[PDB]
RNA sequence: UGCGAAGCUAAGUCUGUUGGAUAAUGGCUGAACGCCUCUUAAGCCAGAAACCAUGCUGAUUAAACAAUACUAUCUUUUUUGUUUGCUAAUGUAAAAGAGAAAUUAUAUAUGUACCGGUACAUAAAUAAUCCUAUCACCUUUUUCGUGAGCUGAGCUGUGAGCUAGGCAAUAGUUCUUUAACAACAAAAAAGAGCACAAACUGUAGACGACUUU
RNA sequence: CCUUCGAUGUCGGCUCUUCCUAUCAUUGGGACGCAGAAGUCUCAAAGUGUCGGAUUGUUCACCCGCUAAUAGGGAACGUGAGCUGGGUUUAGACCGUCGUGAGACAGGUUAGUUUUACCCUACUGAUGAAUUUUAUUAUAUAUAUACAUAUAGUA
RNA sequence: AUUUCACUCAUAUUAAAUAAAAUAACUCCAAGUGGGCCAUUUUUGGUAAGCAGAACUGGCGAUGAGGGAUGCUCCUAACGCUUGGAUAAGGUGCCUAAAUAUUCGCUCAUGAGAUCCCAUAAAAGGUGUUGGUUCAUAUGAACUAGCCCUGAAAAUGGAUGGCGCUAAAGCGGA
RNA sequence: UUGUUUUCACUUUCUCCCCGCACUAAUGUGGGGAAAACUGGCUUUAUUUCUUCAAUUAUUUUUUUUGCUGAGGA
């Protein structure tokens, strides 16, 4: 089902799972596509599995936002985060995951002071 | 195909589940049917096989190779104290069935009765039938008039009297003897009367009358299907042993069908023989039970040495032509036809 | 499909006539019968003091219309019936073995023997309103009487058919009990 | 349908046509109670529908007739059964829309004292032309098997005599309230005696 | 090797129903079709080792149920609530007036009164109906029905009314109209025995289970 | 030649059950070229029963005999983790015919290992809890109630 | 015959019509394939076959969706993800969304009948009933064809898909 | 070898008469006759809100209550 926020429109959630991983442990949820002959699921029998294709695609003017409506940003120091002085409306920043306290520190207070949003502000603190 | 030679099936399929009987007494599953023109009568009875003897008796059969000579017949003794009437029970029809209207009790039941509403009498205290026993005979009197408003069929609740009895069990076997006979109103003075007396097997059956017994027949733990079916044996070289049936049913159905013989258990079956003609019913107080006109001879119906594995019949008893389901001591229900 | 067709019953002298939602009472001096037709899709008119009674039907295919004259002879049987009485004359023929008739139970339950001299009791029970007897004239006679020609025919061919016979040449083995005729008293 | 249950008088009723509508209306979720279930009546013949029967009963699992179709006998377990073969009963809306009936042979003692409502699309007298053949329910039972049949009767002429008390005594009840209705018609006002008059009260 | 109780056991002994409704067939009355016709119309009869019952076996095959005996602190009204694994505590397959007991026939019924019949009424879109809803409060004039306590009977409460009077509602435009039922917890007020195991048994038995003391 | 050649154990008999009816006998009928007796044709009917042996691996057959009758069929040519292994159908060997020969032979003969269930289900017997959105063919001093009733333990 | 000069034969609708005709033409390199099968119509061998062999076209294969209860091939219709609308095939008694619709006939079956493929039925019969036709002084015949009946027997218990349906929920129409 | 022309046979009765004369499905009836003319049909005048003005088609113009949708940002 779709699924609004806004101008958000997300075509589908609930993202697609491989065919036969809920009841085979070795084959992993991650979504392939299944080859088979007689594969029910590639054949489109109805009521199993349906396969992604582009027409899920999002509308491309809110394609990659957040549900902020900024499109996220990913940066390991405070140098990385000048491009967002005159960004700082449609980008949000998000702390790289092996960053360590103090940059993390350093970081949010430059983003602070450059009132860009941060997104996994309260980690490790 | 088909096969090659046809003989009949093993065994009969009216008697299934070849399973252990749920009790030890036998029940009836059905009473005589009621006519409204004889006079109030009990139906049942319950004694105790006490073992066999045989008996001489003078045969009366115009045309047959026998007639006019003295023949032996097997007989089995069945020790039948008097039992004690308690209760009374009336049943309405219904759509769903009978259905008990109530069941009134005597104003004194023996403590043979209540023993048989416990698994450990004699570390309880008895309560049991104590406090129901001191009810007003106006409620009495109105139920009794109400079971004979509306009910159709009366049965009495009777109890045999084990202690008479060279019988280790000391808790008595109830059970109801439908009366048939009169009216509703008749049946229910025929039974407020003797209400708590006890009844003699003279009362409810006749010399020379055909019965029917119900009893469960002896146990035998789980038996093969040769001796529980009567299947023939596979032959001698049979490589998996020979006390089978060979082939236990066709491809298909793909399954065993259920007239196909097993091995499980048998006797302790529940099983209603019609016919029995009894012979004699010797009393108590008599000291020539045993006696005929032929043998004039004291003597008692008890074997020189007892009989074996039951006891003295020292009370009333009846001598059923023929054989009765079941093992020494068991009880046996006596219906009328 | 006819539109509207009907039947005329005149009834007799001593008659007296009752028809309510097609069951119809008929008494007379011979006792009552009584009739029901409502099976039939039928109007019934009793027009009583002018005697005679019609029978009507609205919207007739030919097999529903097969009735009308049924109905309409089964009143007038039982008029005859109930100012006559019916009466079947039946006469017990038989090669070498006769047979013995015997009326009891106040002229029903008429039993025989040695048909065929087989020495075993064959006996009808009659019809209600049906008697059996002896005539007074002719000896190997039987008279089936009764107001209700149903019953009477009935028990007739109750007691012809009780006698049949049996393992053989039935066009030699004629012996039996046989309806000579048919008339009124 | 809109009721909290409905007693429906299976007297006179076609078997068929009476099961159709009692399943739509278990199913859109109306409890329905069938009572006097022996006097359904079925089109056709006794003695066709008495082979129709004697068909049914000649199925039954060979290998084990526990597991067999049941068969059952008693004319409201008939009905009962005609309407689960018109339901959905395998799944668990079906199986609620079924155990939401309840049928009767007879009126027993809460039915016998309220309304009983009848289906005119399902009488016999408006779905059969009267030249053709039907059996009764009860009777159709009775020669298959079930042998409740006359004690049915003679309870059904009981509780018809006590109806019979009862409407007795209200139909004087409902004389004596017209009575008191009409003498208090002048007692009011004329406005609202003309008010009552011209809606027909 | 003889004999061999007991117990098992057949080769030994005992026992193994009668009702309904039908088929085939033969018939009854009887039109179609003036006659005839078992009906190849309506309406009936008799009828088979078949059928269904009866009788018998099971019935944790109905996750079925009844009557009885005895017993477990236990049992009834009001208020507030159910916002170490636990020790206060809530669920609805369906409240919104979930309103409605005569019986029957369908080519007719039902009531009444006399003796199935006769006569007279009633009903014939029958639920297309009927019944039930709002007049709050409080004060006064009072009338008629039910309950406590008192002695067929006086009084108080209650329900339904009559006369006259003056007294309220207000949340900004609706977001389910929190309105039913059943249960539970806390607190107040009133009253109210067995079974298993064990030992024994052997009518039982692979073990359970069963019969017993 | 559609399915099975990373195998569905391939004849018969024995054992055991069930089914069909196109009924052999038994039940009750109709017809006859039907006197009786016996019999033949035929209907409703599948409830009951359809056997002992000699020869042959045999099915079939064919005799002896009893019977009331010794009907015909199906169920993976029912039935091999049920047996047996006589036959067929490996490897030894013999004969006849065929082949130069190795060898062949719906030509005969003799000898030749028959595996596994403790799993699921079915079936047979044996213990056994739990069962409220559940059940009720009533319960109440000629009279109300489903807007109701119903605990649980033992017996 | 060729070559060069002349003159000029509709075109402003195009030397007939129509054309999501240039989505053309051509070249190069290369994959897979080279067991087919089915339906309609035609057709050979065969007693026949879900048999064997061919022709045309469409399919299945390679392909789901709605319907035909079910079904590789039948009918509708071919497929990005959605919201509304309206339909196709086929249905509207319940299962099951929609008619116990309306209107007119027929049919009674003691083994009724009930959606192409499709899940068998014939010769021969009927004084069942319903219409027609042609001969006979309201009769008798002889035909005809609708529905119904006989012909019509098989093996686990059973299948218009089930329940059931007869003032149809059957058959032929509207 | 087409037209044209002609004859009778076609209606309602809650009418009369006769026969059956109560016979009907009937508050009527069957069979056989006479009658005008209500009914029905036709012609002249006035009218269409007493009443009718339809149906189909072509060609036009509105209207009741309502479901879903709102791309874009010149």
């Amino acid at each position: 089902a779709v699924k609004k926020v806004g101008k958000i429109i997300k075509k589908r959630t609930k993202k697609f799972t491989r065919f036969q991983s809920n009841r085979f442990m070795r084959v992993k949820p991650a979504w392939r596509k299944p080859r088979g002959i007689d594969c029910r699921v590639r054949r489109r029998y109805k009521g199993t599995n349906l396969m992604p294709s582009i027409g899920y695609g999002s509308n491309k003017k809110t394609k990659f936002l957040l549900p902020n409506n900024k499109y996220k940003y990913v940066v390991k120091n405070v140098k990385e985060m000048e491009p967002l002085i005159m960004n700082h409306t449609k980008y949000c920043v998000q702390i790289a995951h092996n960053v360590s306290s103090k940059k993390r520190k350093q970081i949010i207070e430059r983003a602070k002071q450059m009132n860009v949003s941060v997104i996994n502000a309260k980690a490790r603190l | 195909s088909h096969r090659k030679f046809e003989r009949p099936r093993h065994g009969s399929l009216g008697f299934l589940p070849r399973k252990r009987c749920k009790r030890l007494r036998g029940k009836i599953r059905s009473f005589p049917k009621d006519d409204k023109e004889k006079p109030p009568h009990f139906t049942a009875f319950m004694g105790y096989k006490a073992g066999m003897t045989h008996i001489v008796r003078e045969v009366d059969k115009p045309g047959s190779k026998l007639h006019k000579k003295e023949i032996v017949e097997a007989c089995t003794i069945i020790e039948c104290a008097p039992m004690v009437v308690v209760g009374i029970v009336g049943y309405r029809e219904t759509p769903k069935g009978l259905r008990i209207l109530s069941t009134v009790w005597a104003n004194h039941v023996s403590d043979e009765f209540r023993r048989r509403y416990y698994k450990n009498w004699y570390k309880s205290e008895k309560k049991a039938f104590t406090k129901s026993l001191n009810v007003p005979e106006a409620t009495k009197n109105c139920l009794l008039k109400r079971i004979e408003k509306y009910c159709t069929v009366l049965r009495a609740i009777c109890h045999t009297q084990p202690s008479k009895t060279p019988l280790r069990m000391k808790k008595a076997h109830i059970m109801e003897v439908q009366i048939n006979g009169g009216s509703m109103k008749e049946k229910l003075e025929f039974v407020k009367e003797m209400l708590e007396k006890n009844l003699p097997v003279s009362t409810v059956f006749n010399p020379n009358e055909m019965i029917d017994v119900i009893s469960v027949t002896k146990g035998h733990g789980t038996k093969g299907v040769v001796s529980r079916y009567g299947v023939k044996r596979l032959p001698r070289k049979t490589h998996r042993g020979l006390r089978k049936v060979a082939c236990i049913g066709a491809w298909h159905p793909a399954r065993v069908q259920f007239q196909i013989p097993r091995h499980g258990q048998k006797g302790y079956f529940h099983r209603t023989e019609r016919n029995k003609k009894i012979y004699r019913i010797g009393l108590k107080t008599d000291k020539n039970s045993a006696s005929t006109d032929a043998d004039i001879t004291e003597k008692k119906i008890t074997p020189m040495g007892g009989f074996p594995h039951y006891g003295v019949v020292n009370e009333d008893f009846l001598l059923l032509k023929g054989c009765v389901a079941g093992t020494k001591k068991r009880p046996i229900t006596l219906r009328k036809n | 499909k006819t539109i509207v067709s009907t039947q005329k019953v005149l009834i007799p002298e001593g008659v007296k006539v009752a028809i309510n939602a097609r069951k119809v009472t008929v008494s007379g001096k011979y006792g009552t019968l009584r009739r029901s037709f409502r099976h039939l899709p039928i109007d019934i008119r009793l027009n009583k003091l002018k005697k005679y009674i019609k029978v009507v039907m609205w919207f007739g295919v030919p097999d529903s219309l097969a009735c009308i004259r049924t109905v309409c002879t089964h009143l007038k049987n039982m008029f005859t019936g109930v100012t006559k009485k019916f009466l079947y004359k039946m006469r017990l023929v038989h090669a070498h073995f006769p047979i013995n008739s015997n009326i009891v139970d106040n002229n029903t339950r008429i039993e025989i023997r040695n048909y065929l001299g087989e020495k075993s009791v064959r006996f009808v029970k009659a019809l209600p309103g049906v008697v059996i007897e002896k005539s007074p004239n002719v000896k190997d006679e039987i008279y089936v009487s009764g107001a209700d020609i149903e019953n009477v025919s009935l028990t007739a061919a109750l007691i012809h058919q009780s006698v049949l016979c049996r393992n053989k040449d039935i066009r030699k083995f004629l012996d039996g009990i046989y309806v000579s005729e048919v008339t009124t008293v | 349908m809109y009721k909290k249950e409905y007693v429906i008088d299976c007297k006179g009723h076609l078997l068929g046509r009476l099961a159709s509508l009692i399943a739509k209306e278990l199913l859109n979720g109306q409890r329905i109670v069938a009572v006097r279930c022996e006097d359904i009546n079925i089109s056709g013949s006794l003695y066709r529908n008495k082979l129709k029967y004697q068909e049914f009963l000649r199925l039954r699992t060979n290998t084990n007739p526990k597991k067999g179709p049941l068969h059952l006998r008693e004319p409201s377990k008939i009905l009962w059964r005609c309407v689960r073969g018109m339901l959905p009963h395998k799944t668990y809306k079906g199986q609620l829309a079924l155990k939401k009936l309840k049928v009767c042979v007879g009126m027993p003692y809460p039915y016998d004292k309220k309304k009983k409502y009848v289906l005119p699309s399902a009488l016999r007298a408006f779905r059969l032309k009267k030249h053709r053949r039907y059996c009764r329910l009860g009777t159709l039972s009775s020669r298959v098997g079930w042998n409740y049949d006359t004690l049915v009767k003679k309870n059904e002429v009981l509780r018809k005599q006590v109806s019979k008390a009862y409407y007795k005594k209200k139909v004087n009840n409902l004389n004596e309230k017209k009575e008191i209705k009409t003498e208090a018609l002048n007692l009011i006002n004329p406005e609202q005696r003309q008010v009552l008059e011209n809606f027909g009260y």
